[PDB]
RNA sequence: GGUUGCGGCCAUAUCUACCAGAAAGCACCGUUUCCCGUCCGAUCAACUGUAGUUAAGCUGGUAAGAGCCUGACCGAGUAGUGUAGUGGGUGACCAUACGCGAAACUCAGGUGCUGCAAUCU
RNA sequence: GAGAACAGAAAUCUCCAGUAGAACAAAAGGGUAAAAGCCCCCUUGAUUUUGAUUUUCAGUGUGAAUACAAACCAUGAAAGU
RNA sequence: GCCCUGAAAAUGGAUGGCGCUCAAGCGUGUUACCUAUACUCUACCGUCAGGGUUGAUAUGAUGCCCUGACGAGUAGGCAGG
RNA sequence: AAAUAUGUAAGAAGUCCUUGUUACUUAAUUGAACGUGGACAUUUGAAUGAAGAGCUUUUAGUGGGCCAUUUUUGGUAAGCAGAACUGGCGAUGCGGGAUGAACCGAACGUAGAGUUAAGGUGCCGGAAUACACGCUCAUCAGACACCACAAAAGGUGUUAG
RNA sequence: GGAAUACUGCCAGCUGGGACUGAGGACUGCGACGUAAGUCAAGGAUGCUGGCAUAAUGGUUAUAUGCCGCCCGUCUUGAAA
RNA sequence: GAAAUUGUUGAAAGGGAAGGGCAUUUGAUCAGACA
């Protein structure tokens, strides 16, 4: 027998498809395993990786964090690609050019680039044009924005929203929450 | 412990600043193998001098040779030995051809007849007994008697096969 | 039944050291802290206010606060199958600096001197350190010093 | 690195067998283990 | 009926299947319960020397 | 080198007996109007530095001195101890193998080192 | 220990030795000598505000405790506490 | 040291049984020999991992090809059927 | 005053120079903290290993334990009761100890060839009625760890001292 | 004085007997021998010969024989109980 | 028109249970492949 030093069989954890049923998905993926086996570029490989990740790694990139990250210094030509939907956001008064190359553009974000004379390409568009993904521009959306995470960790002193249906007084504001009534936190 | 050769071994504390060239002892040892010698000597060694192998070094290792393998000798044999409820000094004599031999049979002896394995037993010193008549106990003096002579009576020769067609015979 | 107070089981563990009693000399006083001083533990027994728990006696911790009296030492503990972040304030007569580092502090400071006395002559430095080299060849003489033979010895009783 | 780069080698048991009945001693004391300086080539060649 | 009352056993096996994870070390730890005389100050101080660094790139 | 004032390490500085100490300094020492404290100007306060003394303090040296400090293959690789065996032994216990390793003992050597400022034949 | 009328084993007075062999509410163990013990003097910080920390720990609560911040005070020539 | 005495229990009975006495017993040594799902080499299965391969004009891209290591299992989890 | 255990440290989050910030702090632009600018690369600062490392969520069963060596408390003691560290059994078959939860050896995919472990080799039964030196004769001999018990005390039996 | 020999160790010295295996399926590599052309035991067996062409080999089955094998389910520290 | 369970017929085996595992003999029985 062998003293194993290490858990055998182990699967290593990383997706290696997406879990999506999507043709079209499949077809993106068939697209980037090939470009990432044969073209020594990273980025390849890091879009093979994200057409994998499911919806809540993937959270929705904005059109004015789009237009936020493009005054970056020496970025404003630069394609953003983004592996996901991209929403529209009103609080944006003016918004660039560019040309942004991402899985679906909500209506209003598709209008609002389009109305200041960008562009929206699908993924498979972008590699024709930049297979070593030149002059591109990556961004990814807040992940730990989502509302369920607010309650992860949740214990004493840790300041983290309990798992609550009705809010309001007298739903968990009392014993263990001031100081005035037993304790607190 | 097995076959034994015999081993003169040389050790010698760990040099110093203070005192390069320390001083150097030797102990010859009855060992089947020169690992053996070398850790019997160390451990005799702590028995005598502040040392241990740790903080100190063999020197030289060297087999000695019997000087005349071939004649018959009676070896006077000195050993310190443990028994079960005490410890005891004791003097054997031996008679063969070589101190290497009679080593062989003196653990051979302390074993068969006070049962003490080799971890209990010391060595004190072997030595050719020179002139005859200071060879002291008798089952060796018995075979010093001039003309000597004796029959092998009741002889078995072993069979080679499993029956036999005779009825044997033990003369001999 | 049993019994668990703050102080427990440390009979000689605040006790004074022999013949040391008393005030404490003036030098503990006069030694100097600041965050990031590596320090060691123990409890001096005549100073009741600002004492460590008997658990970091003996523990050694880094500086990460400096106040009047005391300086507040931060120690790895650990509880379960981790360590936690443990706060410490600690008057000054329980502290003291570490050596703990001490050789490695001196190690860079001639670390540095090593090579730059290297690299401005024409390199070749070797500046890691290294175990203890099992020892090399040696012709030990005889001349002055042949072997005295030692046997082991009889049973004795002397009493 | 030439070492490490070298993986365990791995032998069959000893083909005379191990000298000794019984292993779990120090070779000094007529066991196998310990250190038994030039007499490991003795058995290692035995298994390899 | 009696029963056990108490032991370590085994503890230290599951204790170290996980591991006993190292204490894990951050640059820039946190000034939670440093003297908040000096923490004030501290805040002013920083306040200025970055108004200094924007001065740099004026 | 001495001595003072403030020290650091806090007996190689402590303890017992005895002798020696130039110069300066400390000291003992004189006084009771004043601030001040006492049963008591002994302590403590003040005033003189004058009227006196090395007696004590202090400093140093002596002692097969007590103590304390150091060292050593002195005792001892001893006691004890991590590790091994389908080792011994009815047991109690004990050897052995690879390691770590005391304390007492015994013998020798020692008996304050030193920082800042002032002062001194 | 040695000394002083009544005065004795033990009253009160003095000197010498005294590493704590005493005392410090209480159990025991730590600690302490120009004090932490004994006598005296002045006092209320045993107060106000709200956090951090250590023990027990789930790193919850409670008890108890620690070092600071912001007040107002006490004492002391003062450093301080 | 071995042996003997010290040495008393209940159905007939256990060095495992037979039986063994210069042992087939006790102490010790030296060889050889027997045989585990263990070790070495090899085939096949499965698991995990690392490579390679969309180029049409034929058949699985969850595919095809190369290479390496690993495989006990209650309660229990998950997976492919 | 040990041995075994035990805290920290062995660098880029490092070392050195220059001299900014503040309401803290100093007699003092003195310090303290945080910085800007500059000097030095993998012998960049011990060993060995590393089927990589870090991180997050959610949930089962479990919450009667028992054994062995060593340390160890109560008890005359217990196949008794209670702790310490590890290794086990529980959850596990395989070879050995005739037998047997826990001892020894060794941990399991389906198989061939080899070699071994622990344990054996008169016959049961694979394997020397092998070699070698002693010892032992029992009118209740003895015969292999855990283990299935024997003691004080004696023998002019015999052995060696 | 001069040899031998034992013992231990080395040889990329030669050489006999015996057993199991023969995965892979054009070529591709690293080589070896040769003046050369070639050849080879160098990234996994081929050559030659015979017998049968069927219950012969093989499967299934019943029996016999060697060794082995306790009744499952369960609760339990522990069940063939 | 299953199973437990039964009668008959045929074949086998059986010294205090029977059934099972690895393996082969023996009987019975059978697929495939040859060309
Ligand atoms: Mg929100
Ligand atoms: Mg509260
Ligand atoms: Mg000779
Ligand atoms: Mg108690
Ligand atoms: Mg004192
Ligand atoms: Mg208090
Ligand atoms: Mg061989
Ligand atoms: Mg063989
Ligand atoms: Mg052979
Ligand atoms: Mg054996
Ligand atoms: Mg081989
Ligand atoms: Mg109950
Ligand atoms: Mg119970
Ligand atoms: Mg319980
Ligand atoms: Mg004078
Ligand atoms: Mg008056
Ligand atoms: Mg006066
Ligand atoms: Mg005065
Ligand atoms: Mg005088
Ligand atoms: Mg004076
Ligand atoms: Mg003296
Ligand atoms: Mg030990
Ligand atoms: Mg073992
Ligand atoms: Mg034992
Ligand atoms: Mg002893
Ligand atoms: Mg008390
Ligand atoms: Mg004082
Ligand atoms: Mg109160
Ligand atoms: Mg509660
Ligand atoms: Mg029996
Ligand atoms: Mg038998
Ligand atoms: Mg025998
Ligand atoms: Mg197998
Ligand atoms: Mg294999
Ligand atoms: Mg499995
Ligand atoms: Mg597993
Ligand atoms: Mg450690
Ligand atoms: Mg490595
Ligand atoms: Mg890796
Ligand atoms: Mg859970
Ligand atoms: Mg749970
Ligand atoms: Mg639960
Ligand atoms: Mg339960
Ligand atoms: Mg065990
Ligand atoms: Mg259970
Ligand atoms: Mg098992
Ligand atoms: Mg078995
Ligand atoms: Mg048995
Ligand atoms: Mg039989
Ligand atoms: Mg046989
Ligand atoms: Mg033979
Ligand atoms: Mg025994
Ligand atoms: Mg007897
Ligand atoms: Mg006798
Ligand atoms: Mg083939
Ligand atoms: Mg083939
Ligand atoms: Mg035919
Ligand atoms: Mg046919
Ligand atoms: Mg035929
Ligand atoms: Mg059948
Ligand atoms: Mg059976
Ligand atoms: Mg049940
Ligand atoms: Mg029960
Ligand atoms: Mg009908
Ligand atoms: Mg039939
Ligand atoms: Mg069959």
């Amino acid at each position: 027998g062998i003293d194993h030093t290490s858990k055998q069989h182990k699967r290593s954890g990383h997706r290696t498809a997406p879990k999506s049923d999507n043709v079209y998905l499949k077809l993106l993926v068939k697209l980037y395993t090939f470009l990432a086996r044969r073209t020594d570029a990273p980025f390849n490989k890091v879009v093979l990786k994200a057409l994998f990740l499911s919806k809540i790694n993937r959270p929705p990139v904005s059109v004015s964090r789009i237009a936020r990250a493009l005054k970056q210094e020496g970025a404003a030509n630069k394609t953003v690609v983004v592996v996901g939907t991209v929403t529209d956001d009103a609080r944006i008064f003016e918004f660039p050019k560019t040309t942004v190359a991402a899985l679906r553009f909500t209506a209003g974000a598709r209008a609002k680039i389009v109305k200041a004379g960008g562009e929206c390409i699908t993924l498979d568009q972008l590699a024709v044009r930049a297979p070593k993904g030149q002059n591109t521009l990556i961004l990814r959306g807040p992940r730990n924005s989502r509302e369920a995470v607010r309650h992860f960790g949740m214990g004493p002193h840790k300041g983290k929203a309990p798992r609550i249906l009705s809010t309001g007084r007298k739903f968990e504001r009392a014993r263990g929450r001031r100081r005035s009534k037993g304790f607190k936190v | 412990m097995a076959h034994f050769k015999e081993y003169q071994v040389i050790g010698r504390r760990l040099p110093t600043e203070s005192v390069p060239e320390p001083k150097l002892f030797r102990m010859r040892i009855f060992a089947s193998n020169e690992v053996i010698a070398k850790s019997r000597y160390w451990y005799f060694l702590q028995k005598l001098h502040k040392v241990k192998k740790a903080s100190g070094e063999i020197v030289s290792i060297n087999q000695i040779n019997e000087a005349h393998p071939t004649k018959v000798k009676n070896f006077g044999v000195w050993v310190r030995y443990d028994s079960r409820s005490g410890t005891h000094n004791m003097y054997k004599e031996i008679r063969d051809v070589s101190r290497v031999a009679a080593v062989e049979t003196l653990y051979q002896d302390m074993a068969a007849r006070h049962r003490a394995r080799f971890r209990s037993i010391h060595i004190l010193k072997v030595a050719e007994i020179e002139k005859t008549a200071d060879v002291k106990r008798q089952y060796v003096k018995q075979f010093l008697t001039k003309d000597l002579k004796f029959p092998l009576p009741h002889r078995v020769q072993k069979s080679t096969k499993t029956f036999s067609y005779k009825r044997p015979s033990t003369f001999y | 039944g049993k019994s668990h107070g703050y102080r427990s089981r440390t009979r000689y563990m605040f006790q004074r050291d022999f013949r040391k009693h008393g005030a404490v000399h003036l030098s503990t006083y006069l030694k100097v802290y600041k965050v990031g001083d590596i320090v060691d533990i123990k409890a001096n027994g005549s100073i009741q206010k600002g004492m460590p728990h008997k658990f970091y006696q003996g523990k050694t911790g880094v500086v990460y606060n400096v106040t009047k009296s005391s300086v507040g030492v931060i120690i790895n503990k650990m509880v379960g199958n981790r360590y936690l972040e443990k706060r410490l304030n600690l008057r000054v007569e329980h502290i003291k600096h570490s050596k703990c580092r001490q050789e490695f502090l001196e190690r860079v400071k001639a670390n540095a001197a090593k090579r730059a006395e290297a690299k401005a002559q024409g390199v070749a430095v070797q500046l890691k350190r290294q175990p203890a080299q099992p020892r090399e060849s040696r012709i030990v003489s005889t001349e002055g010093n042949v072997p005295q033979t030692l046997a082991p010895v009889p049973y004795e009783t002397f009493i | 690195q030439a070492n490490n780069f070298l993986w365990p080698f791995k032998l069959s048991n000893p083909s005379g067998g191990w000298g000794v009945p019984r292993k779990f001693k120090h070779f000094i004391q007529g066991g196998s283990f310990g250190n038994r300086e030039e007499f490991i080539n003795k058995l290692v060649k035995s298994m390899n | 009926a009696k029963s056990k009352n108490h032991t370590a056993h085994n503890q230290t096996r599951k204790a170290h299947r996980n591991g006993i994870k190292k204490p894990k070390t951050y640059k820039y730890p946190s000034l939670k319960g440093v003297d908040p005389k000096f923490r004030r100050n501290h805040k002013h101080a920083l306040h200025g020397t970055a108004k200094a660094l924007a001065a740099a790139k004026k």
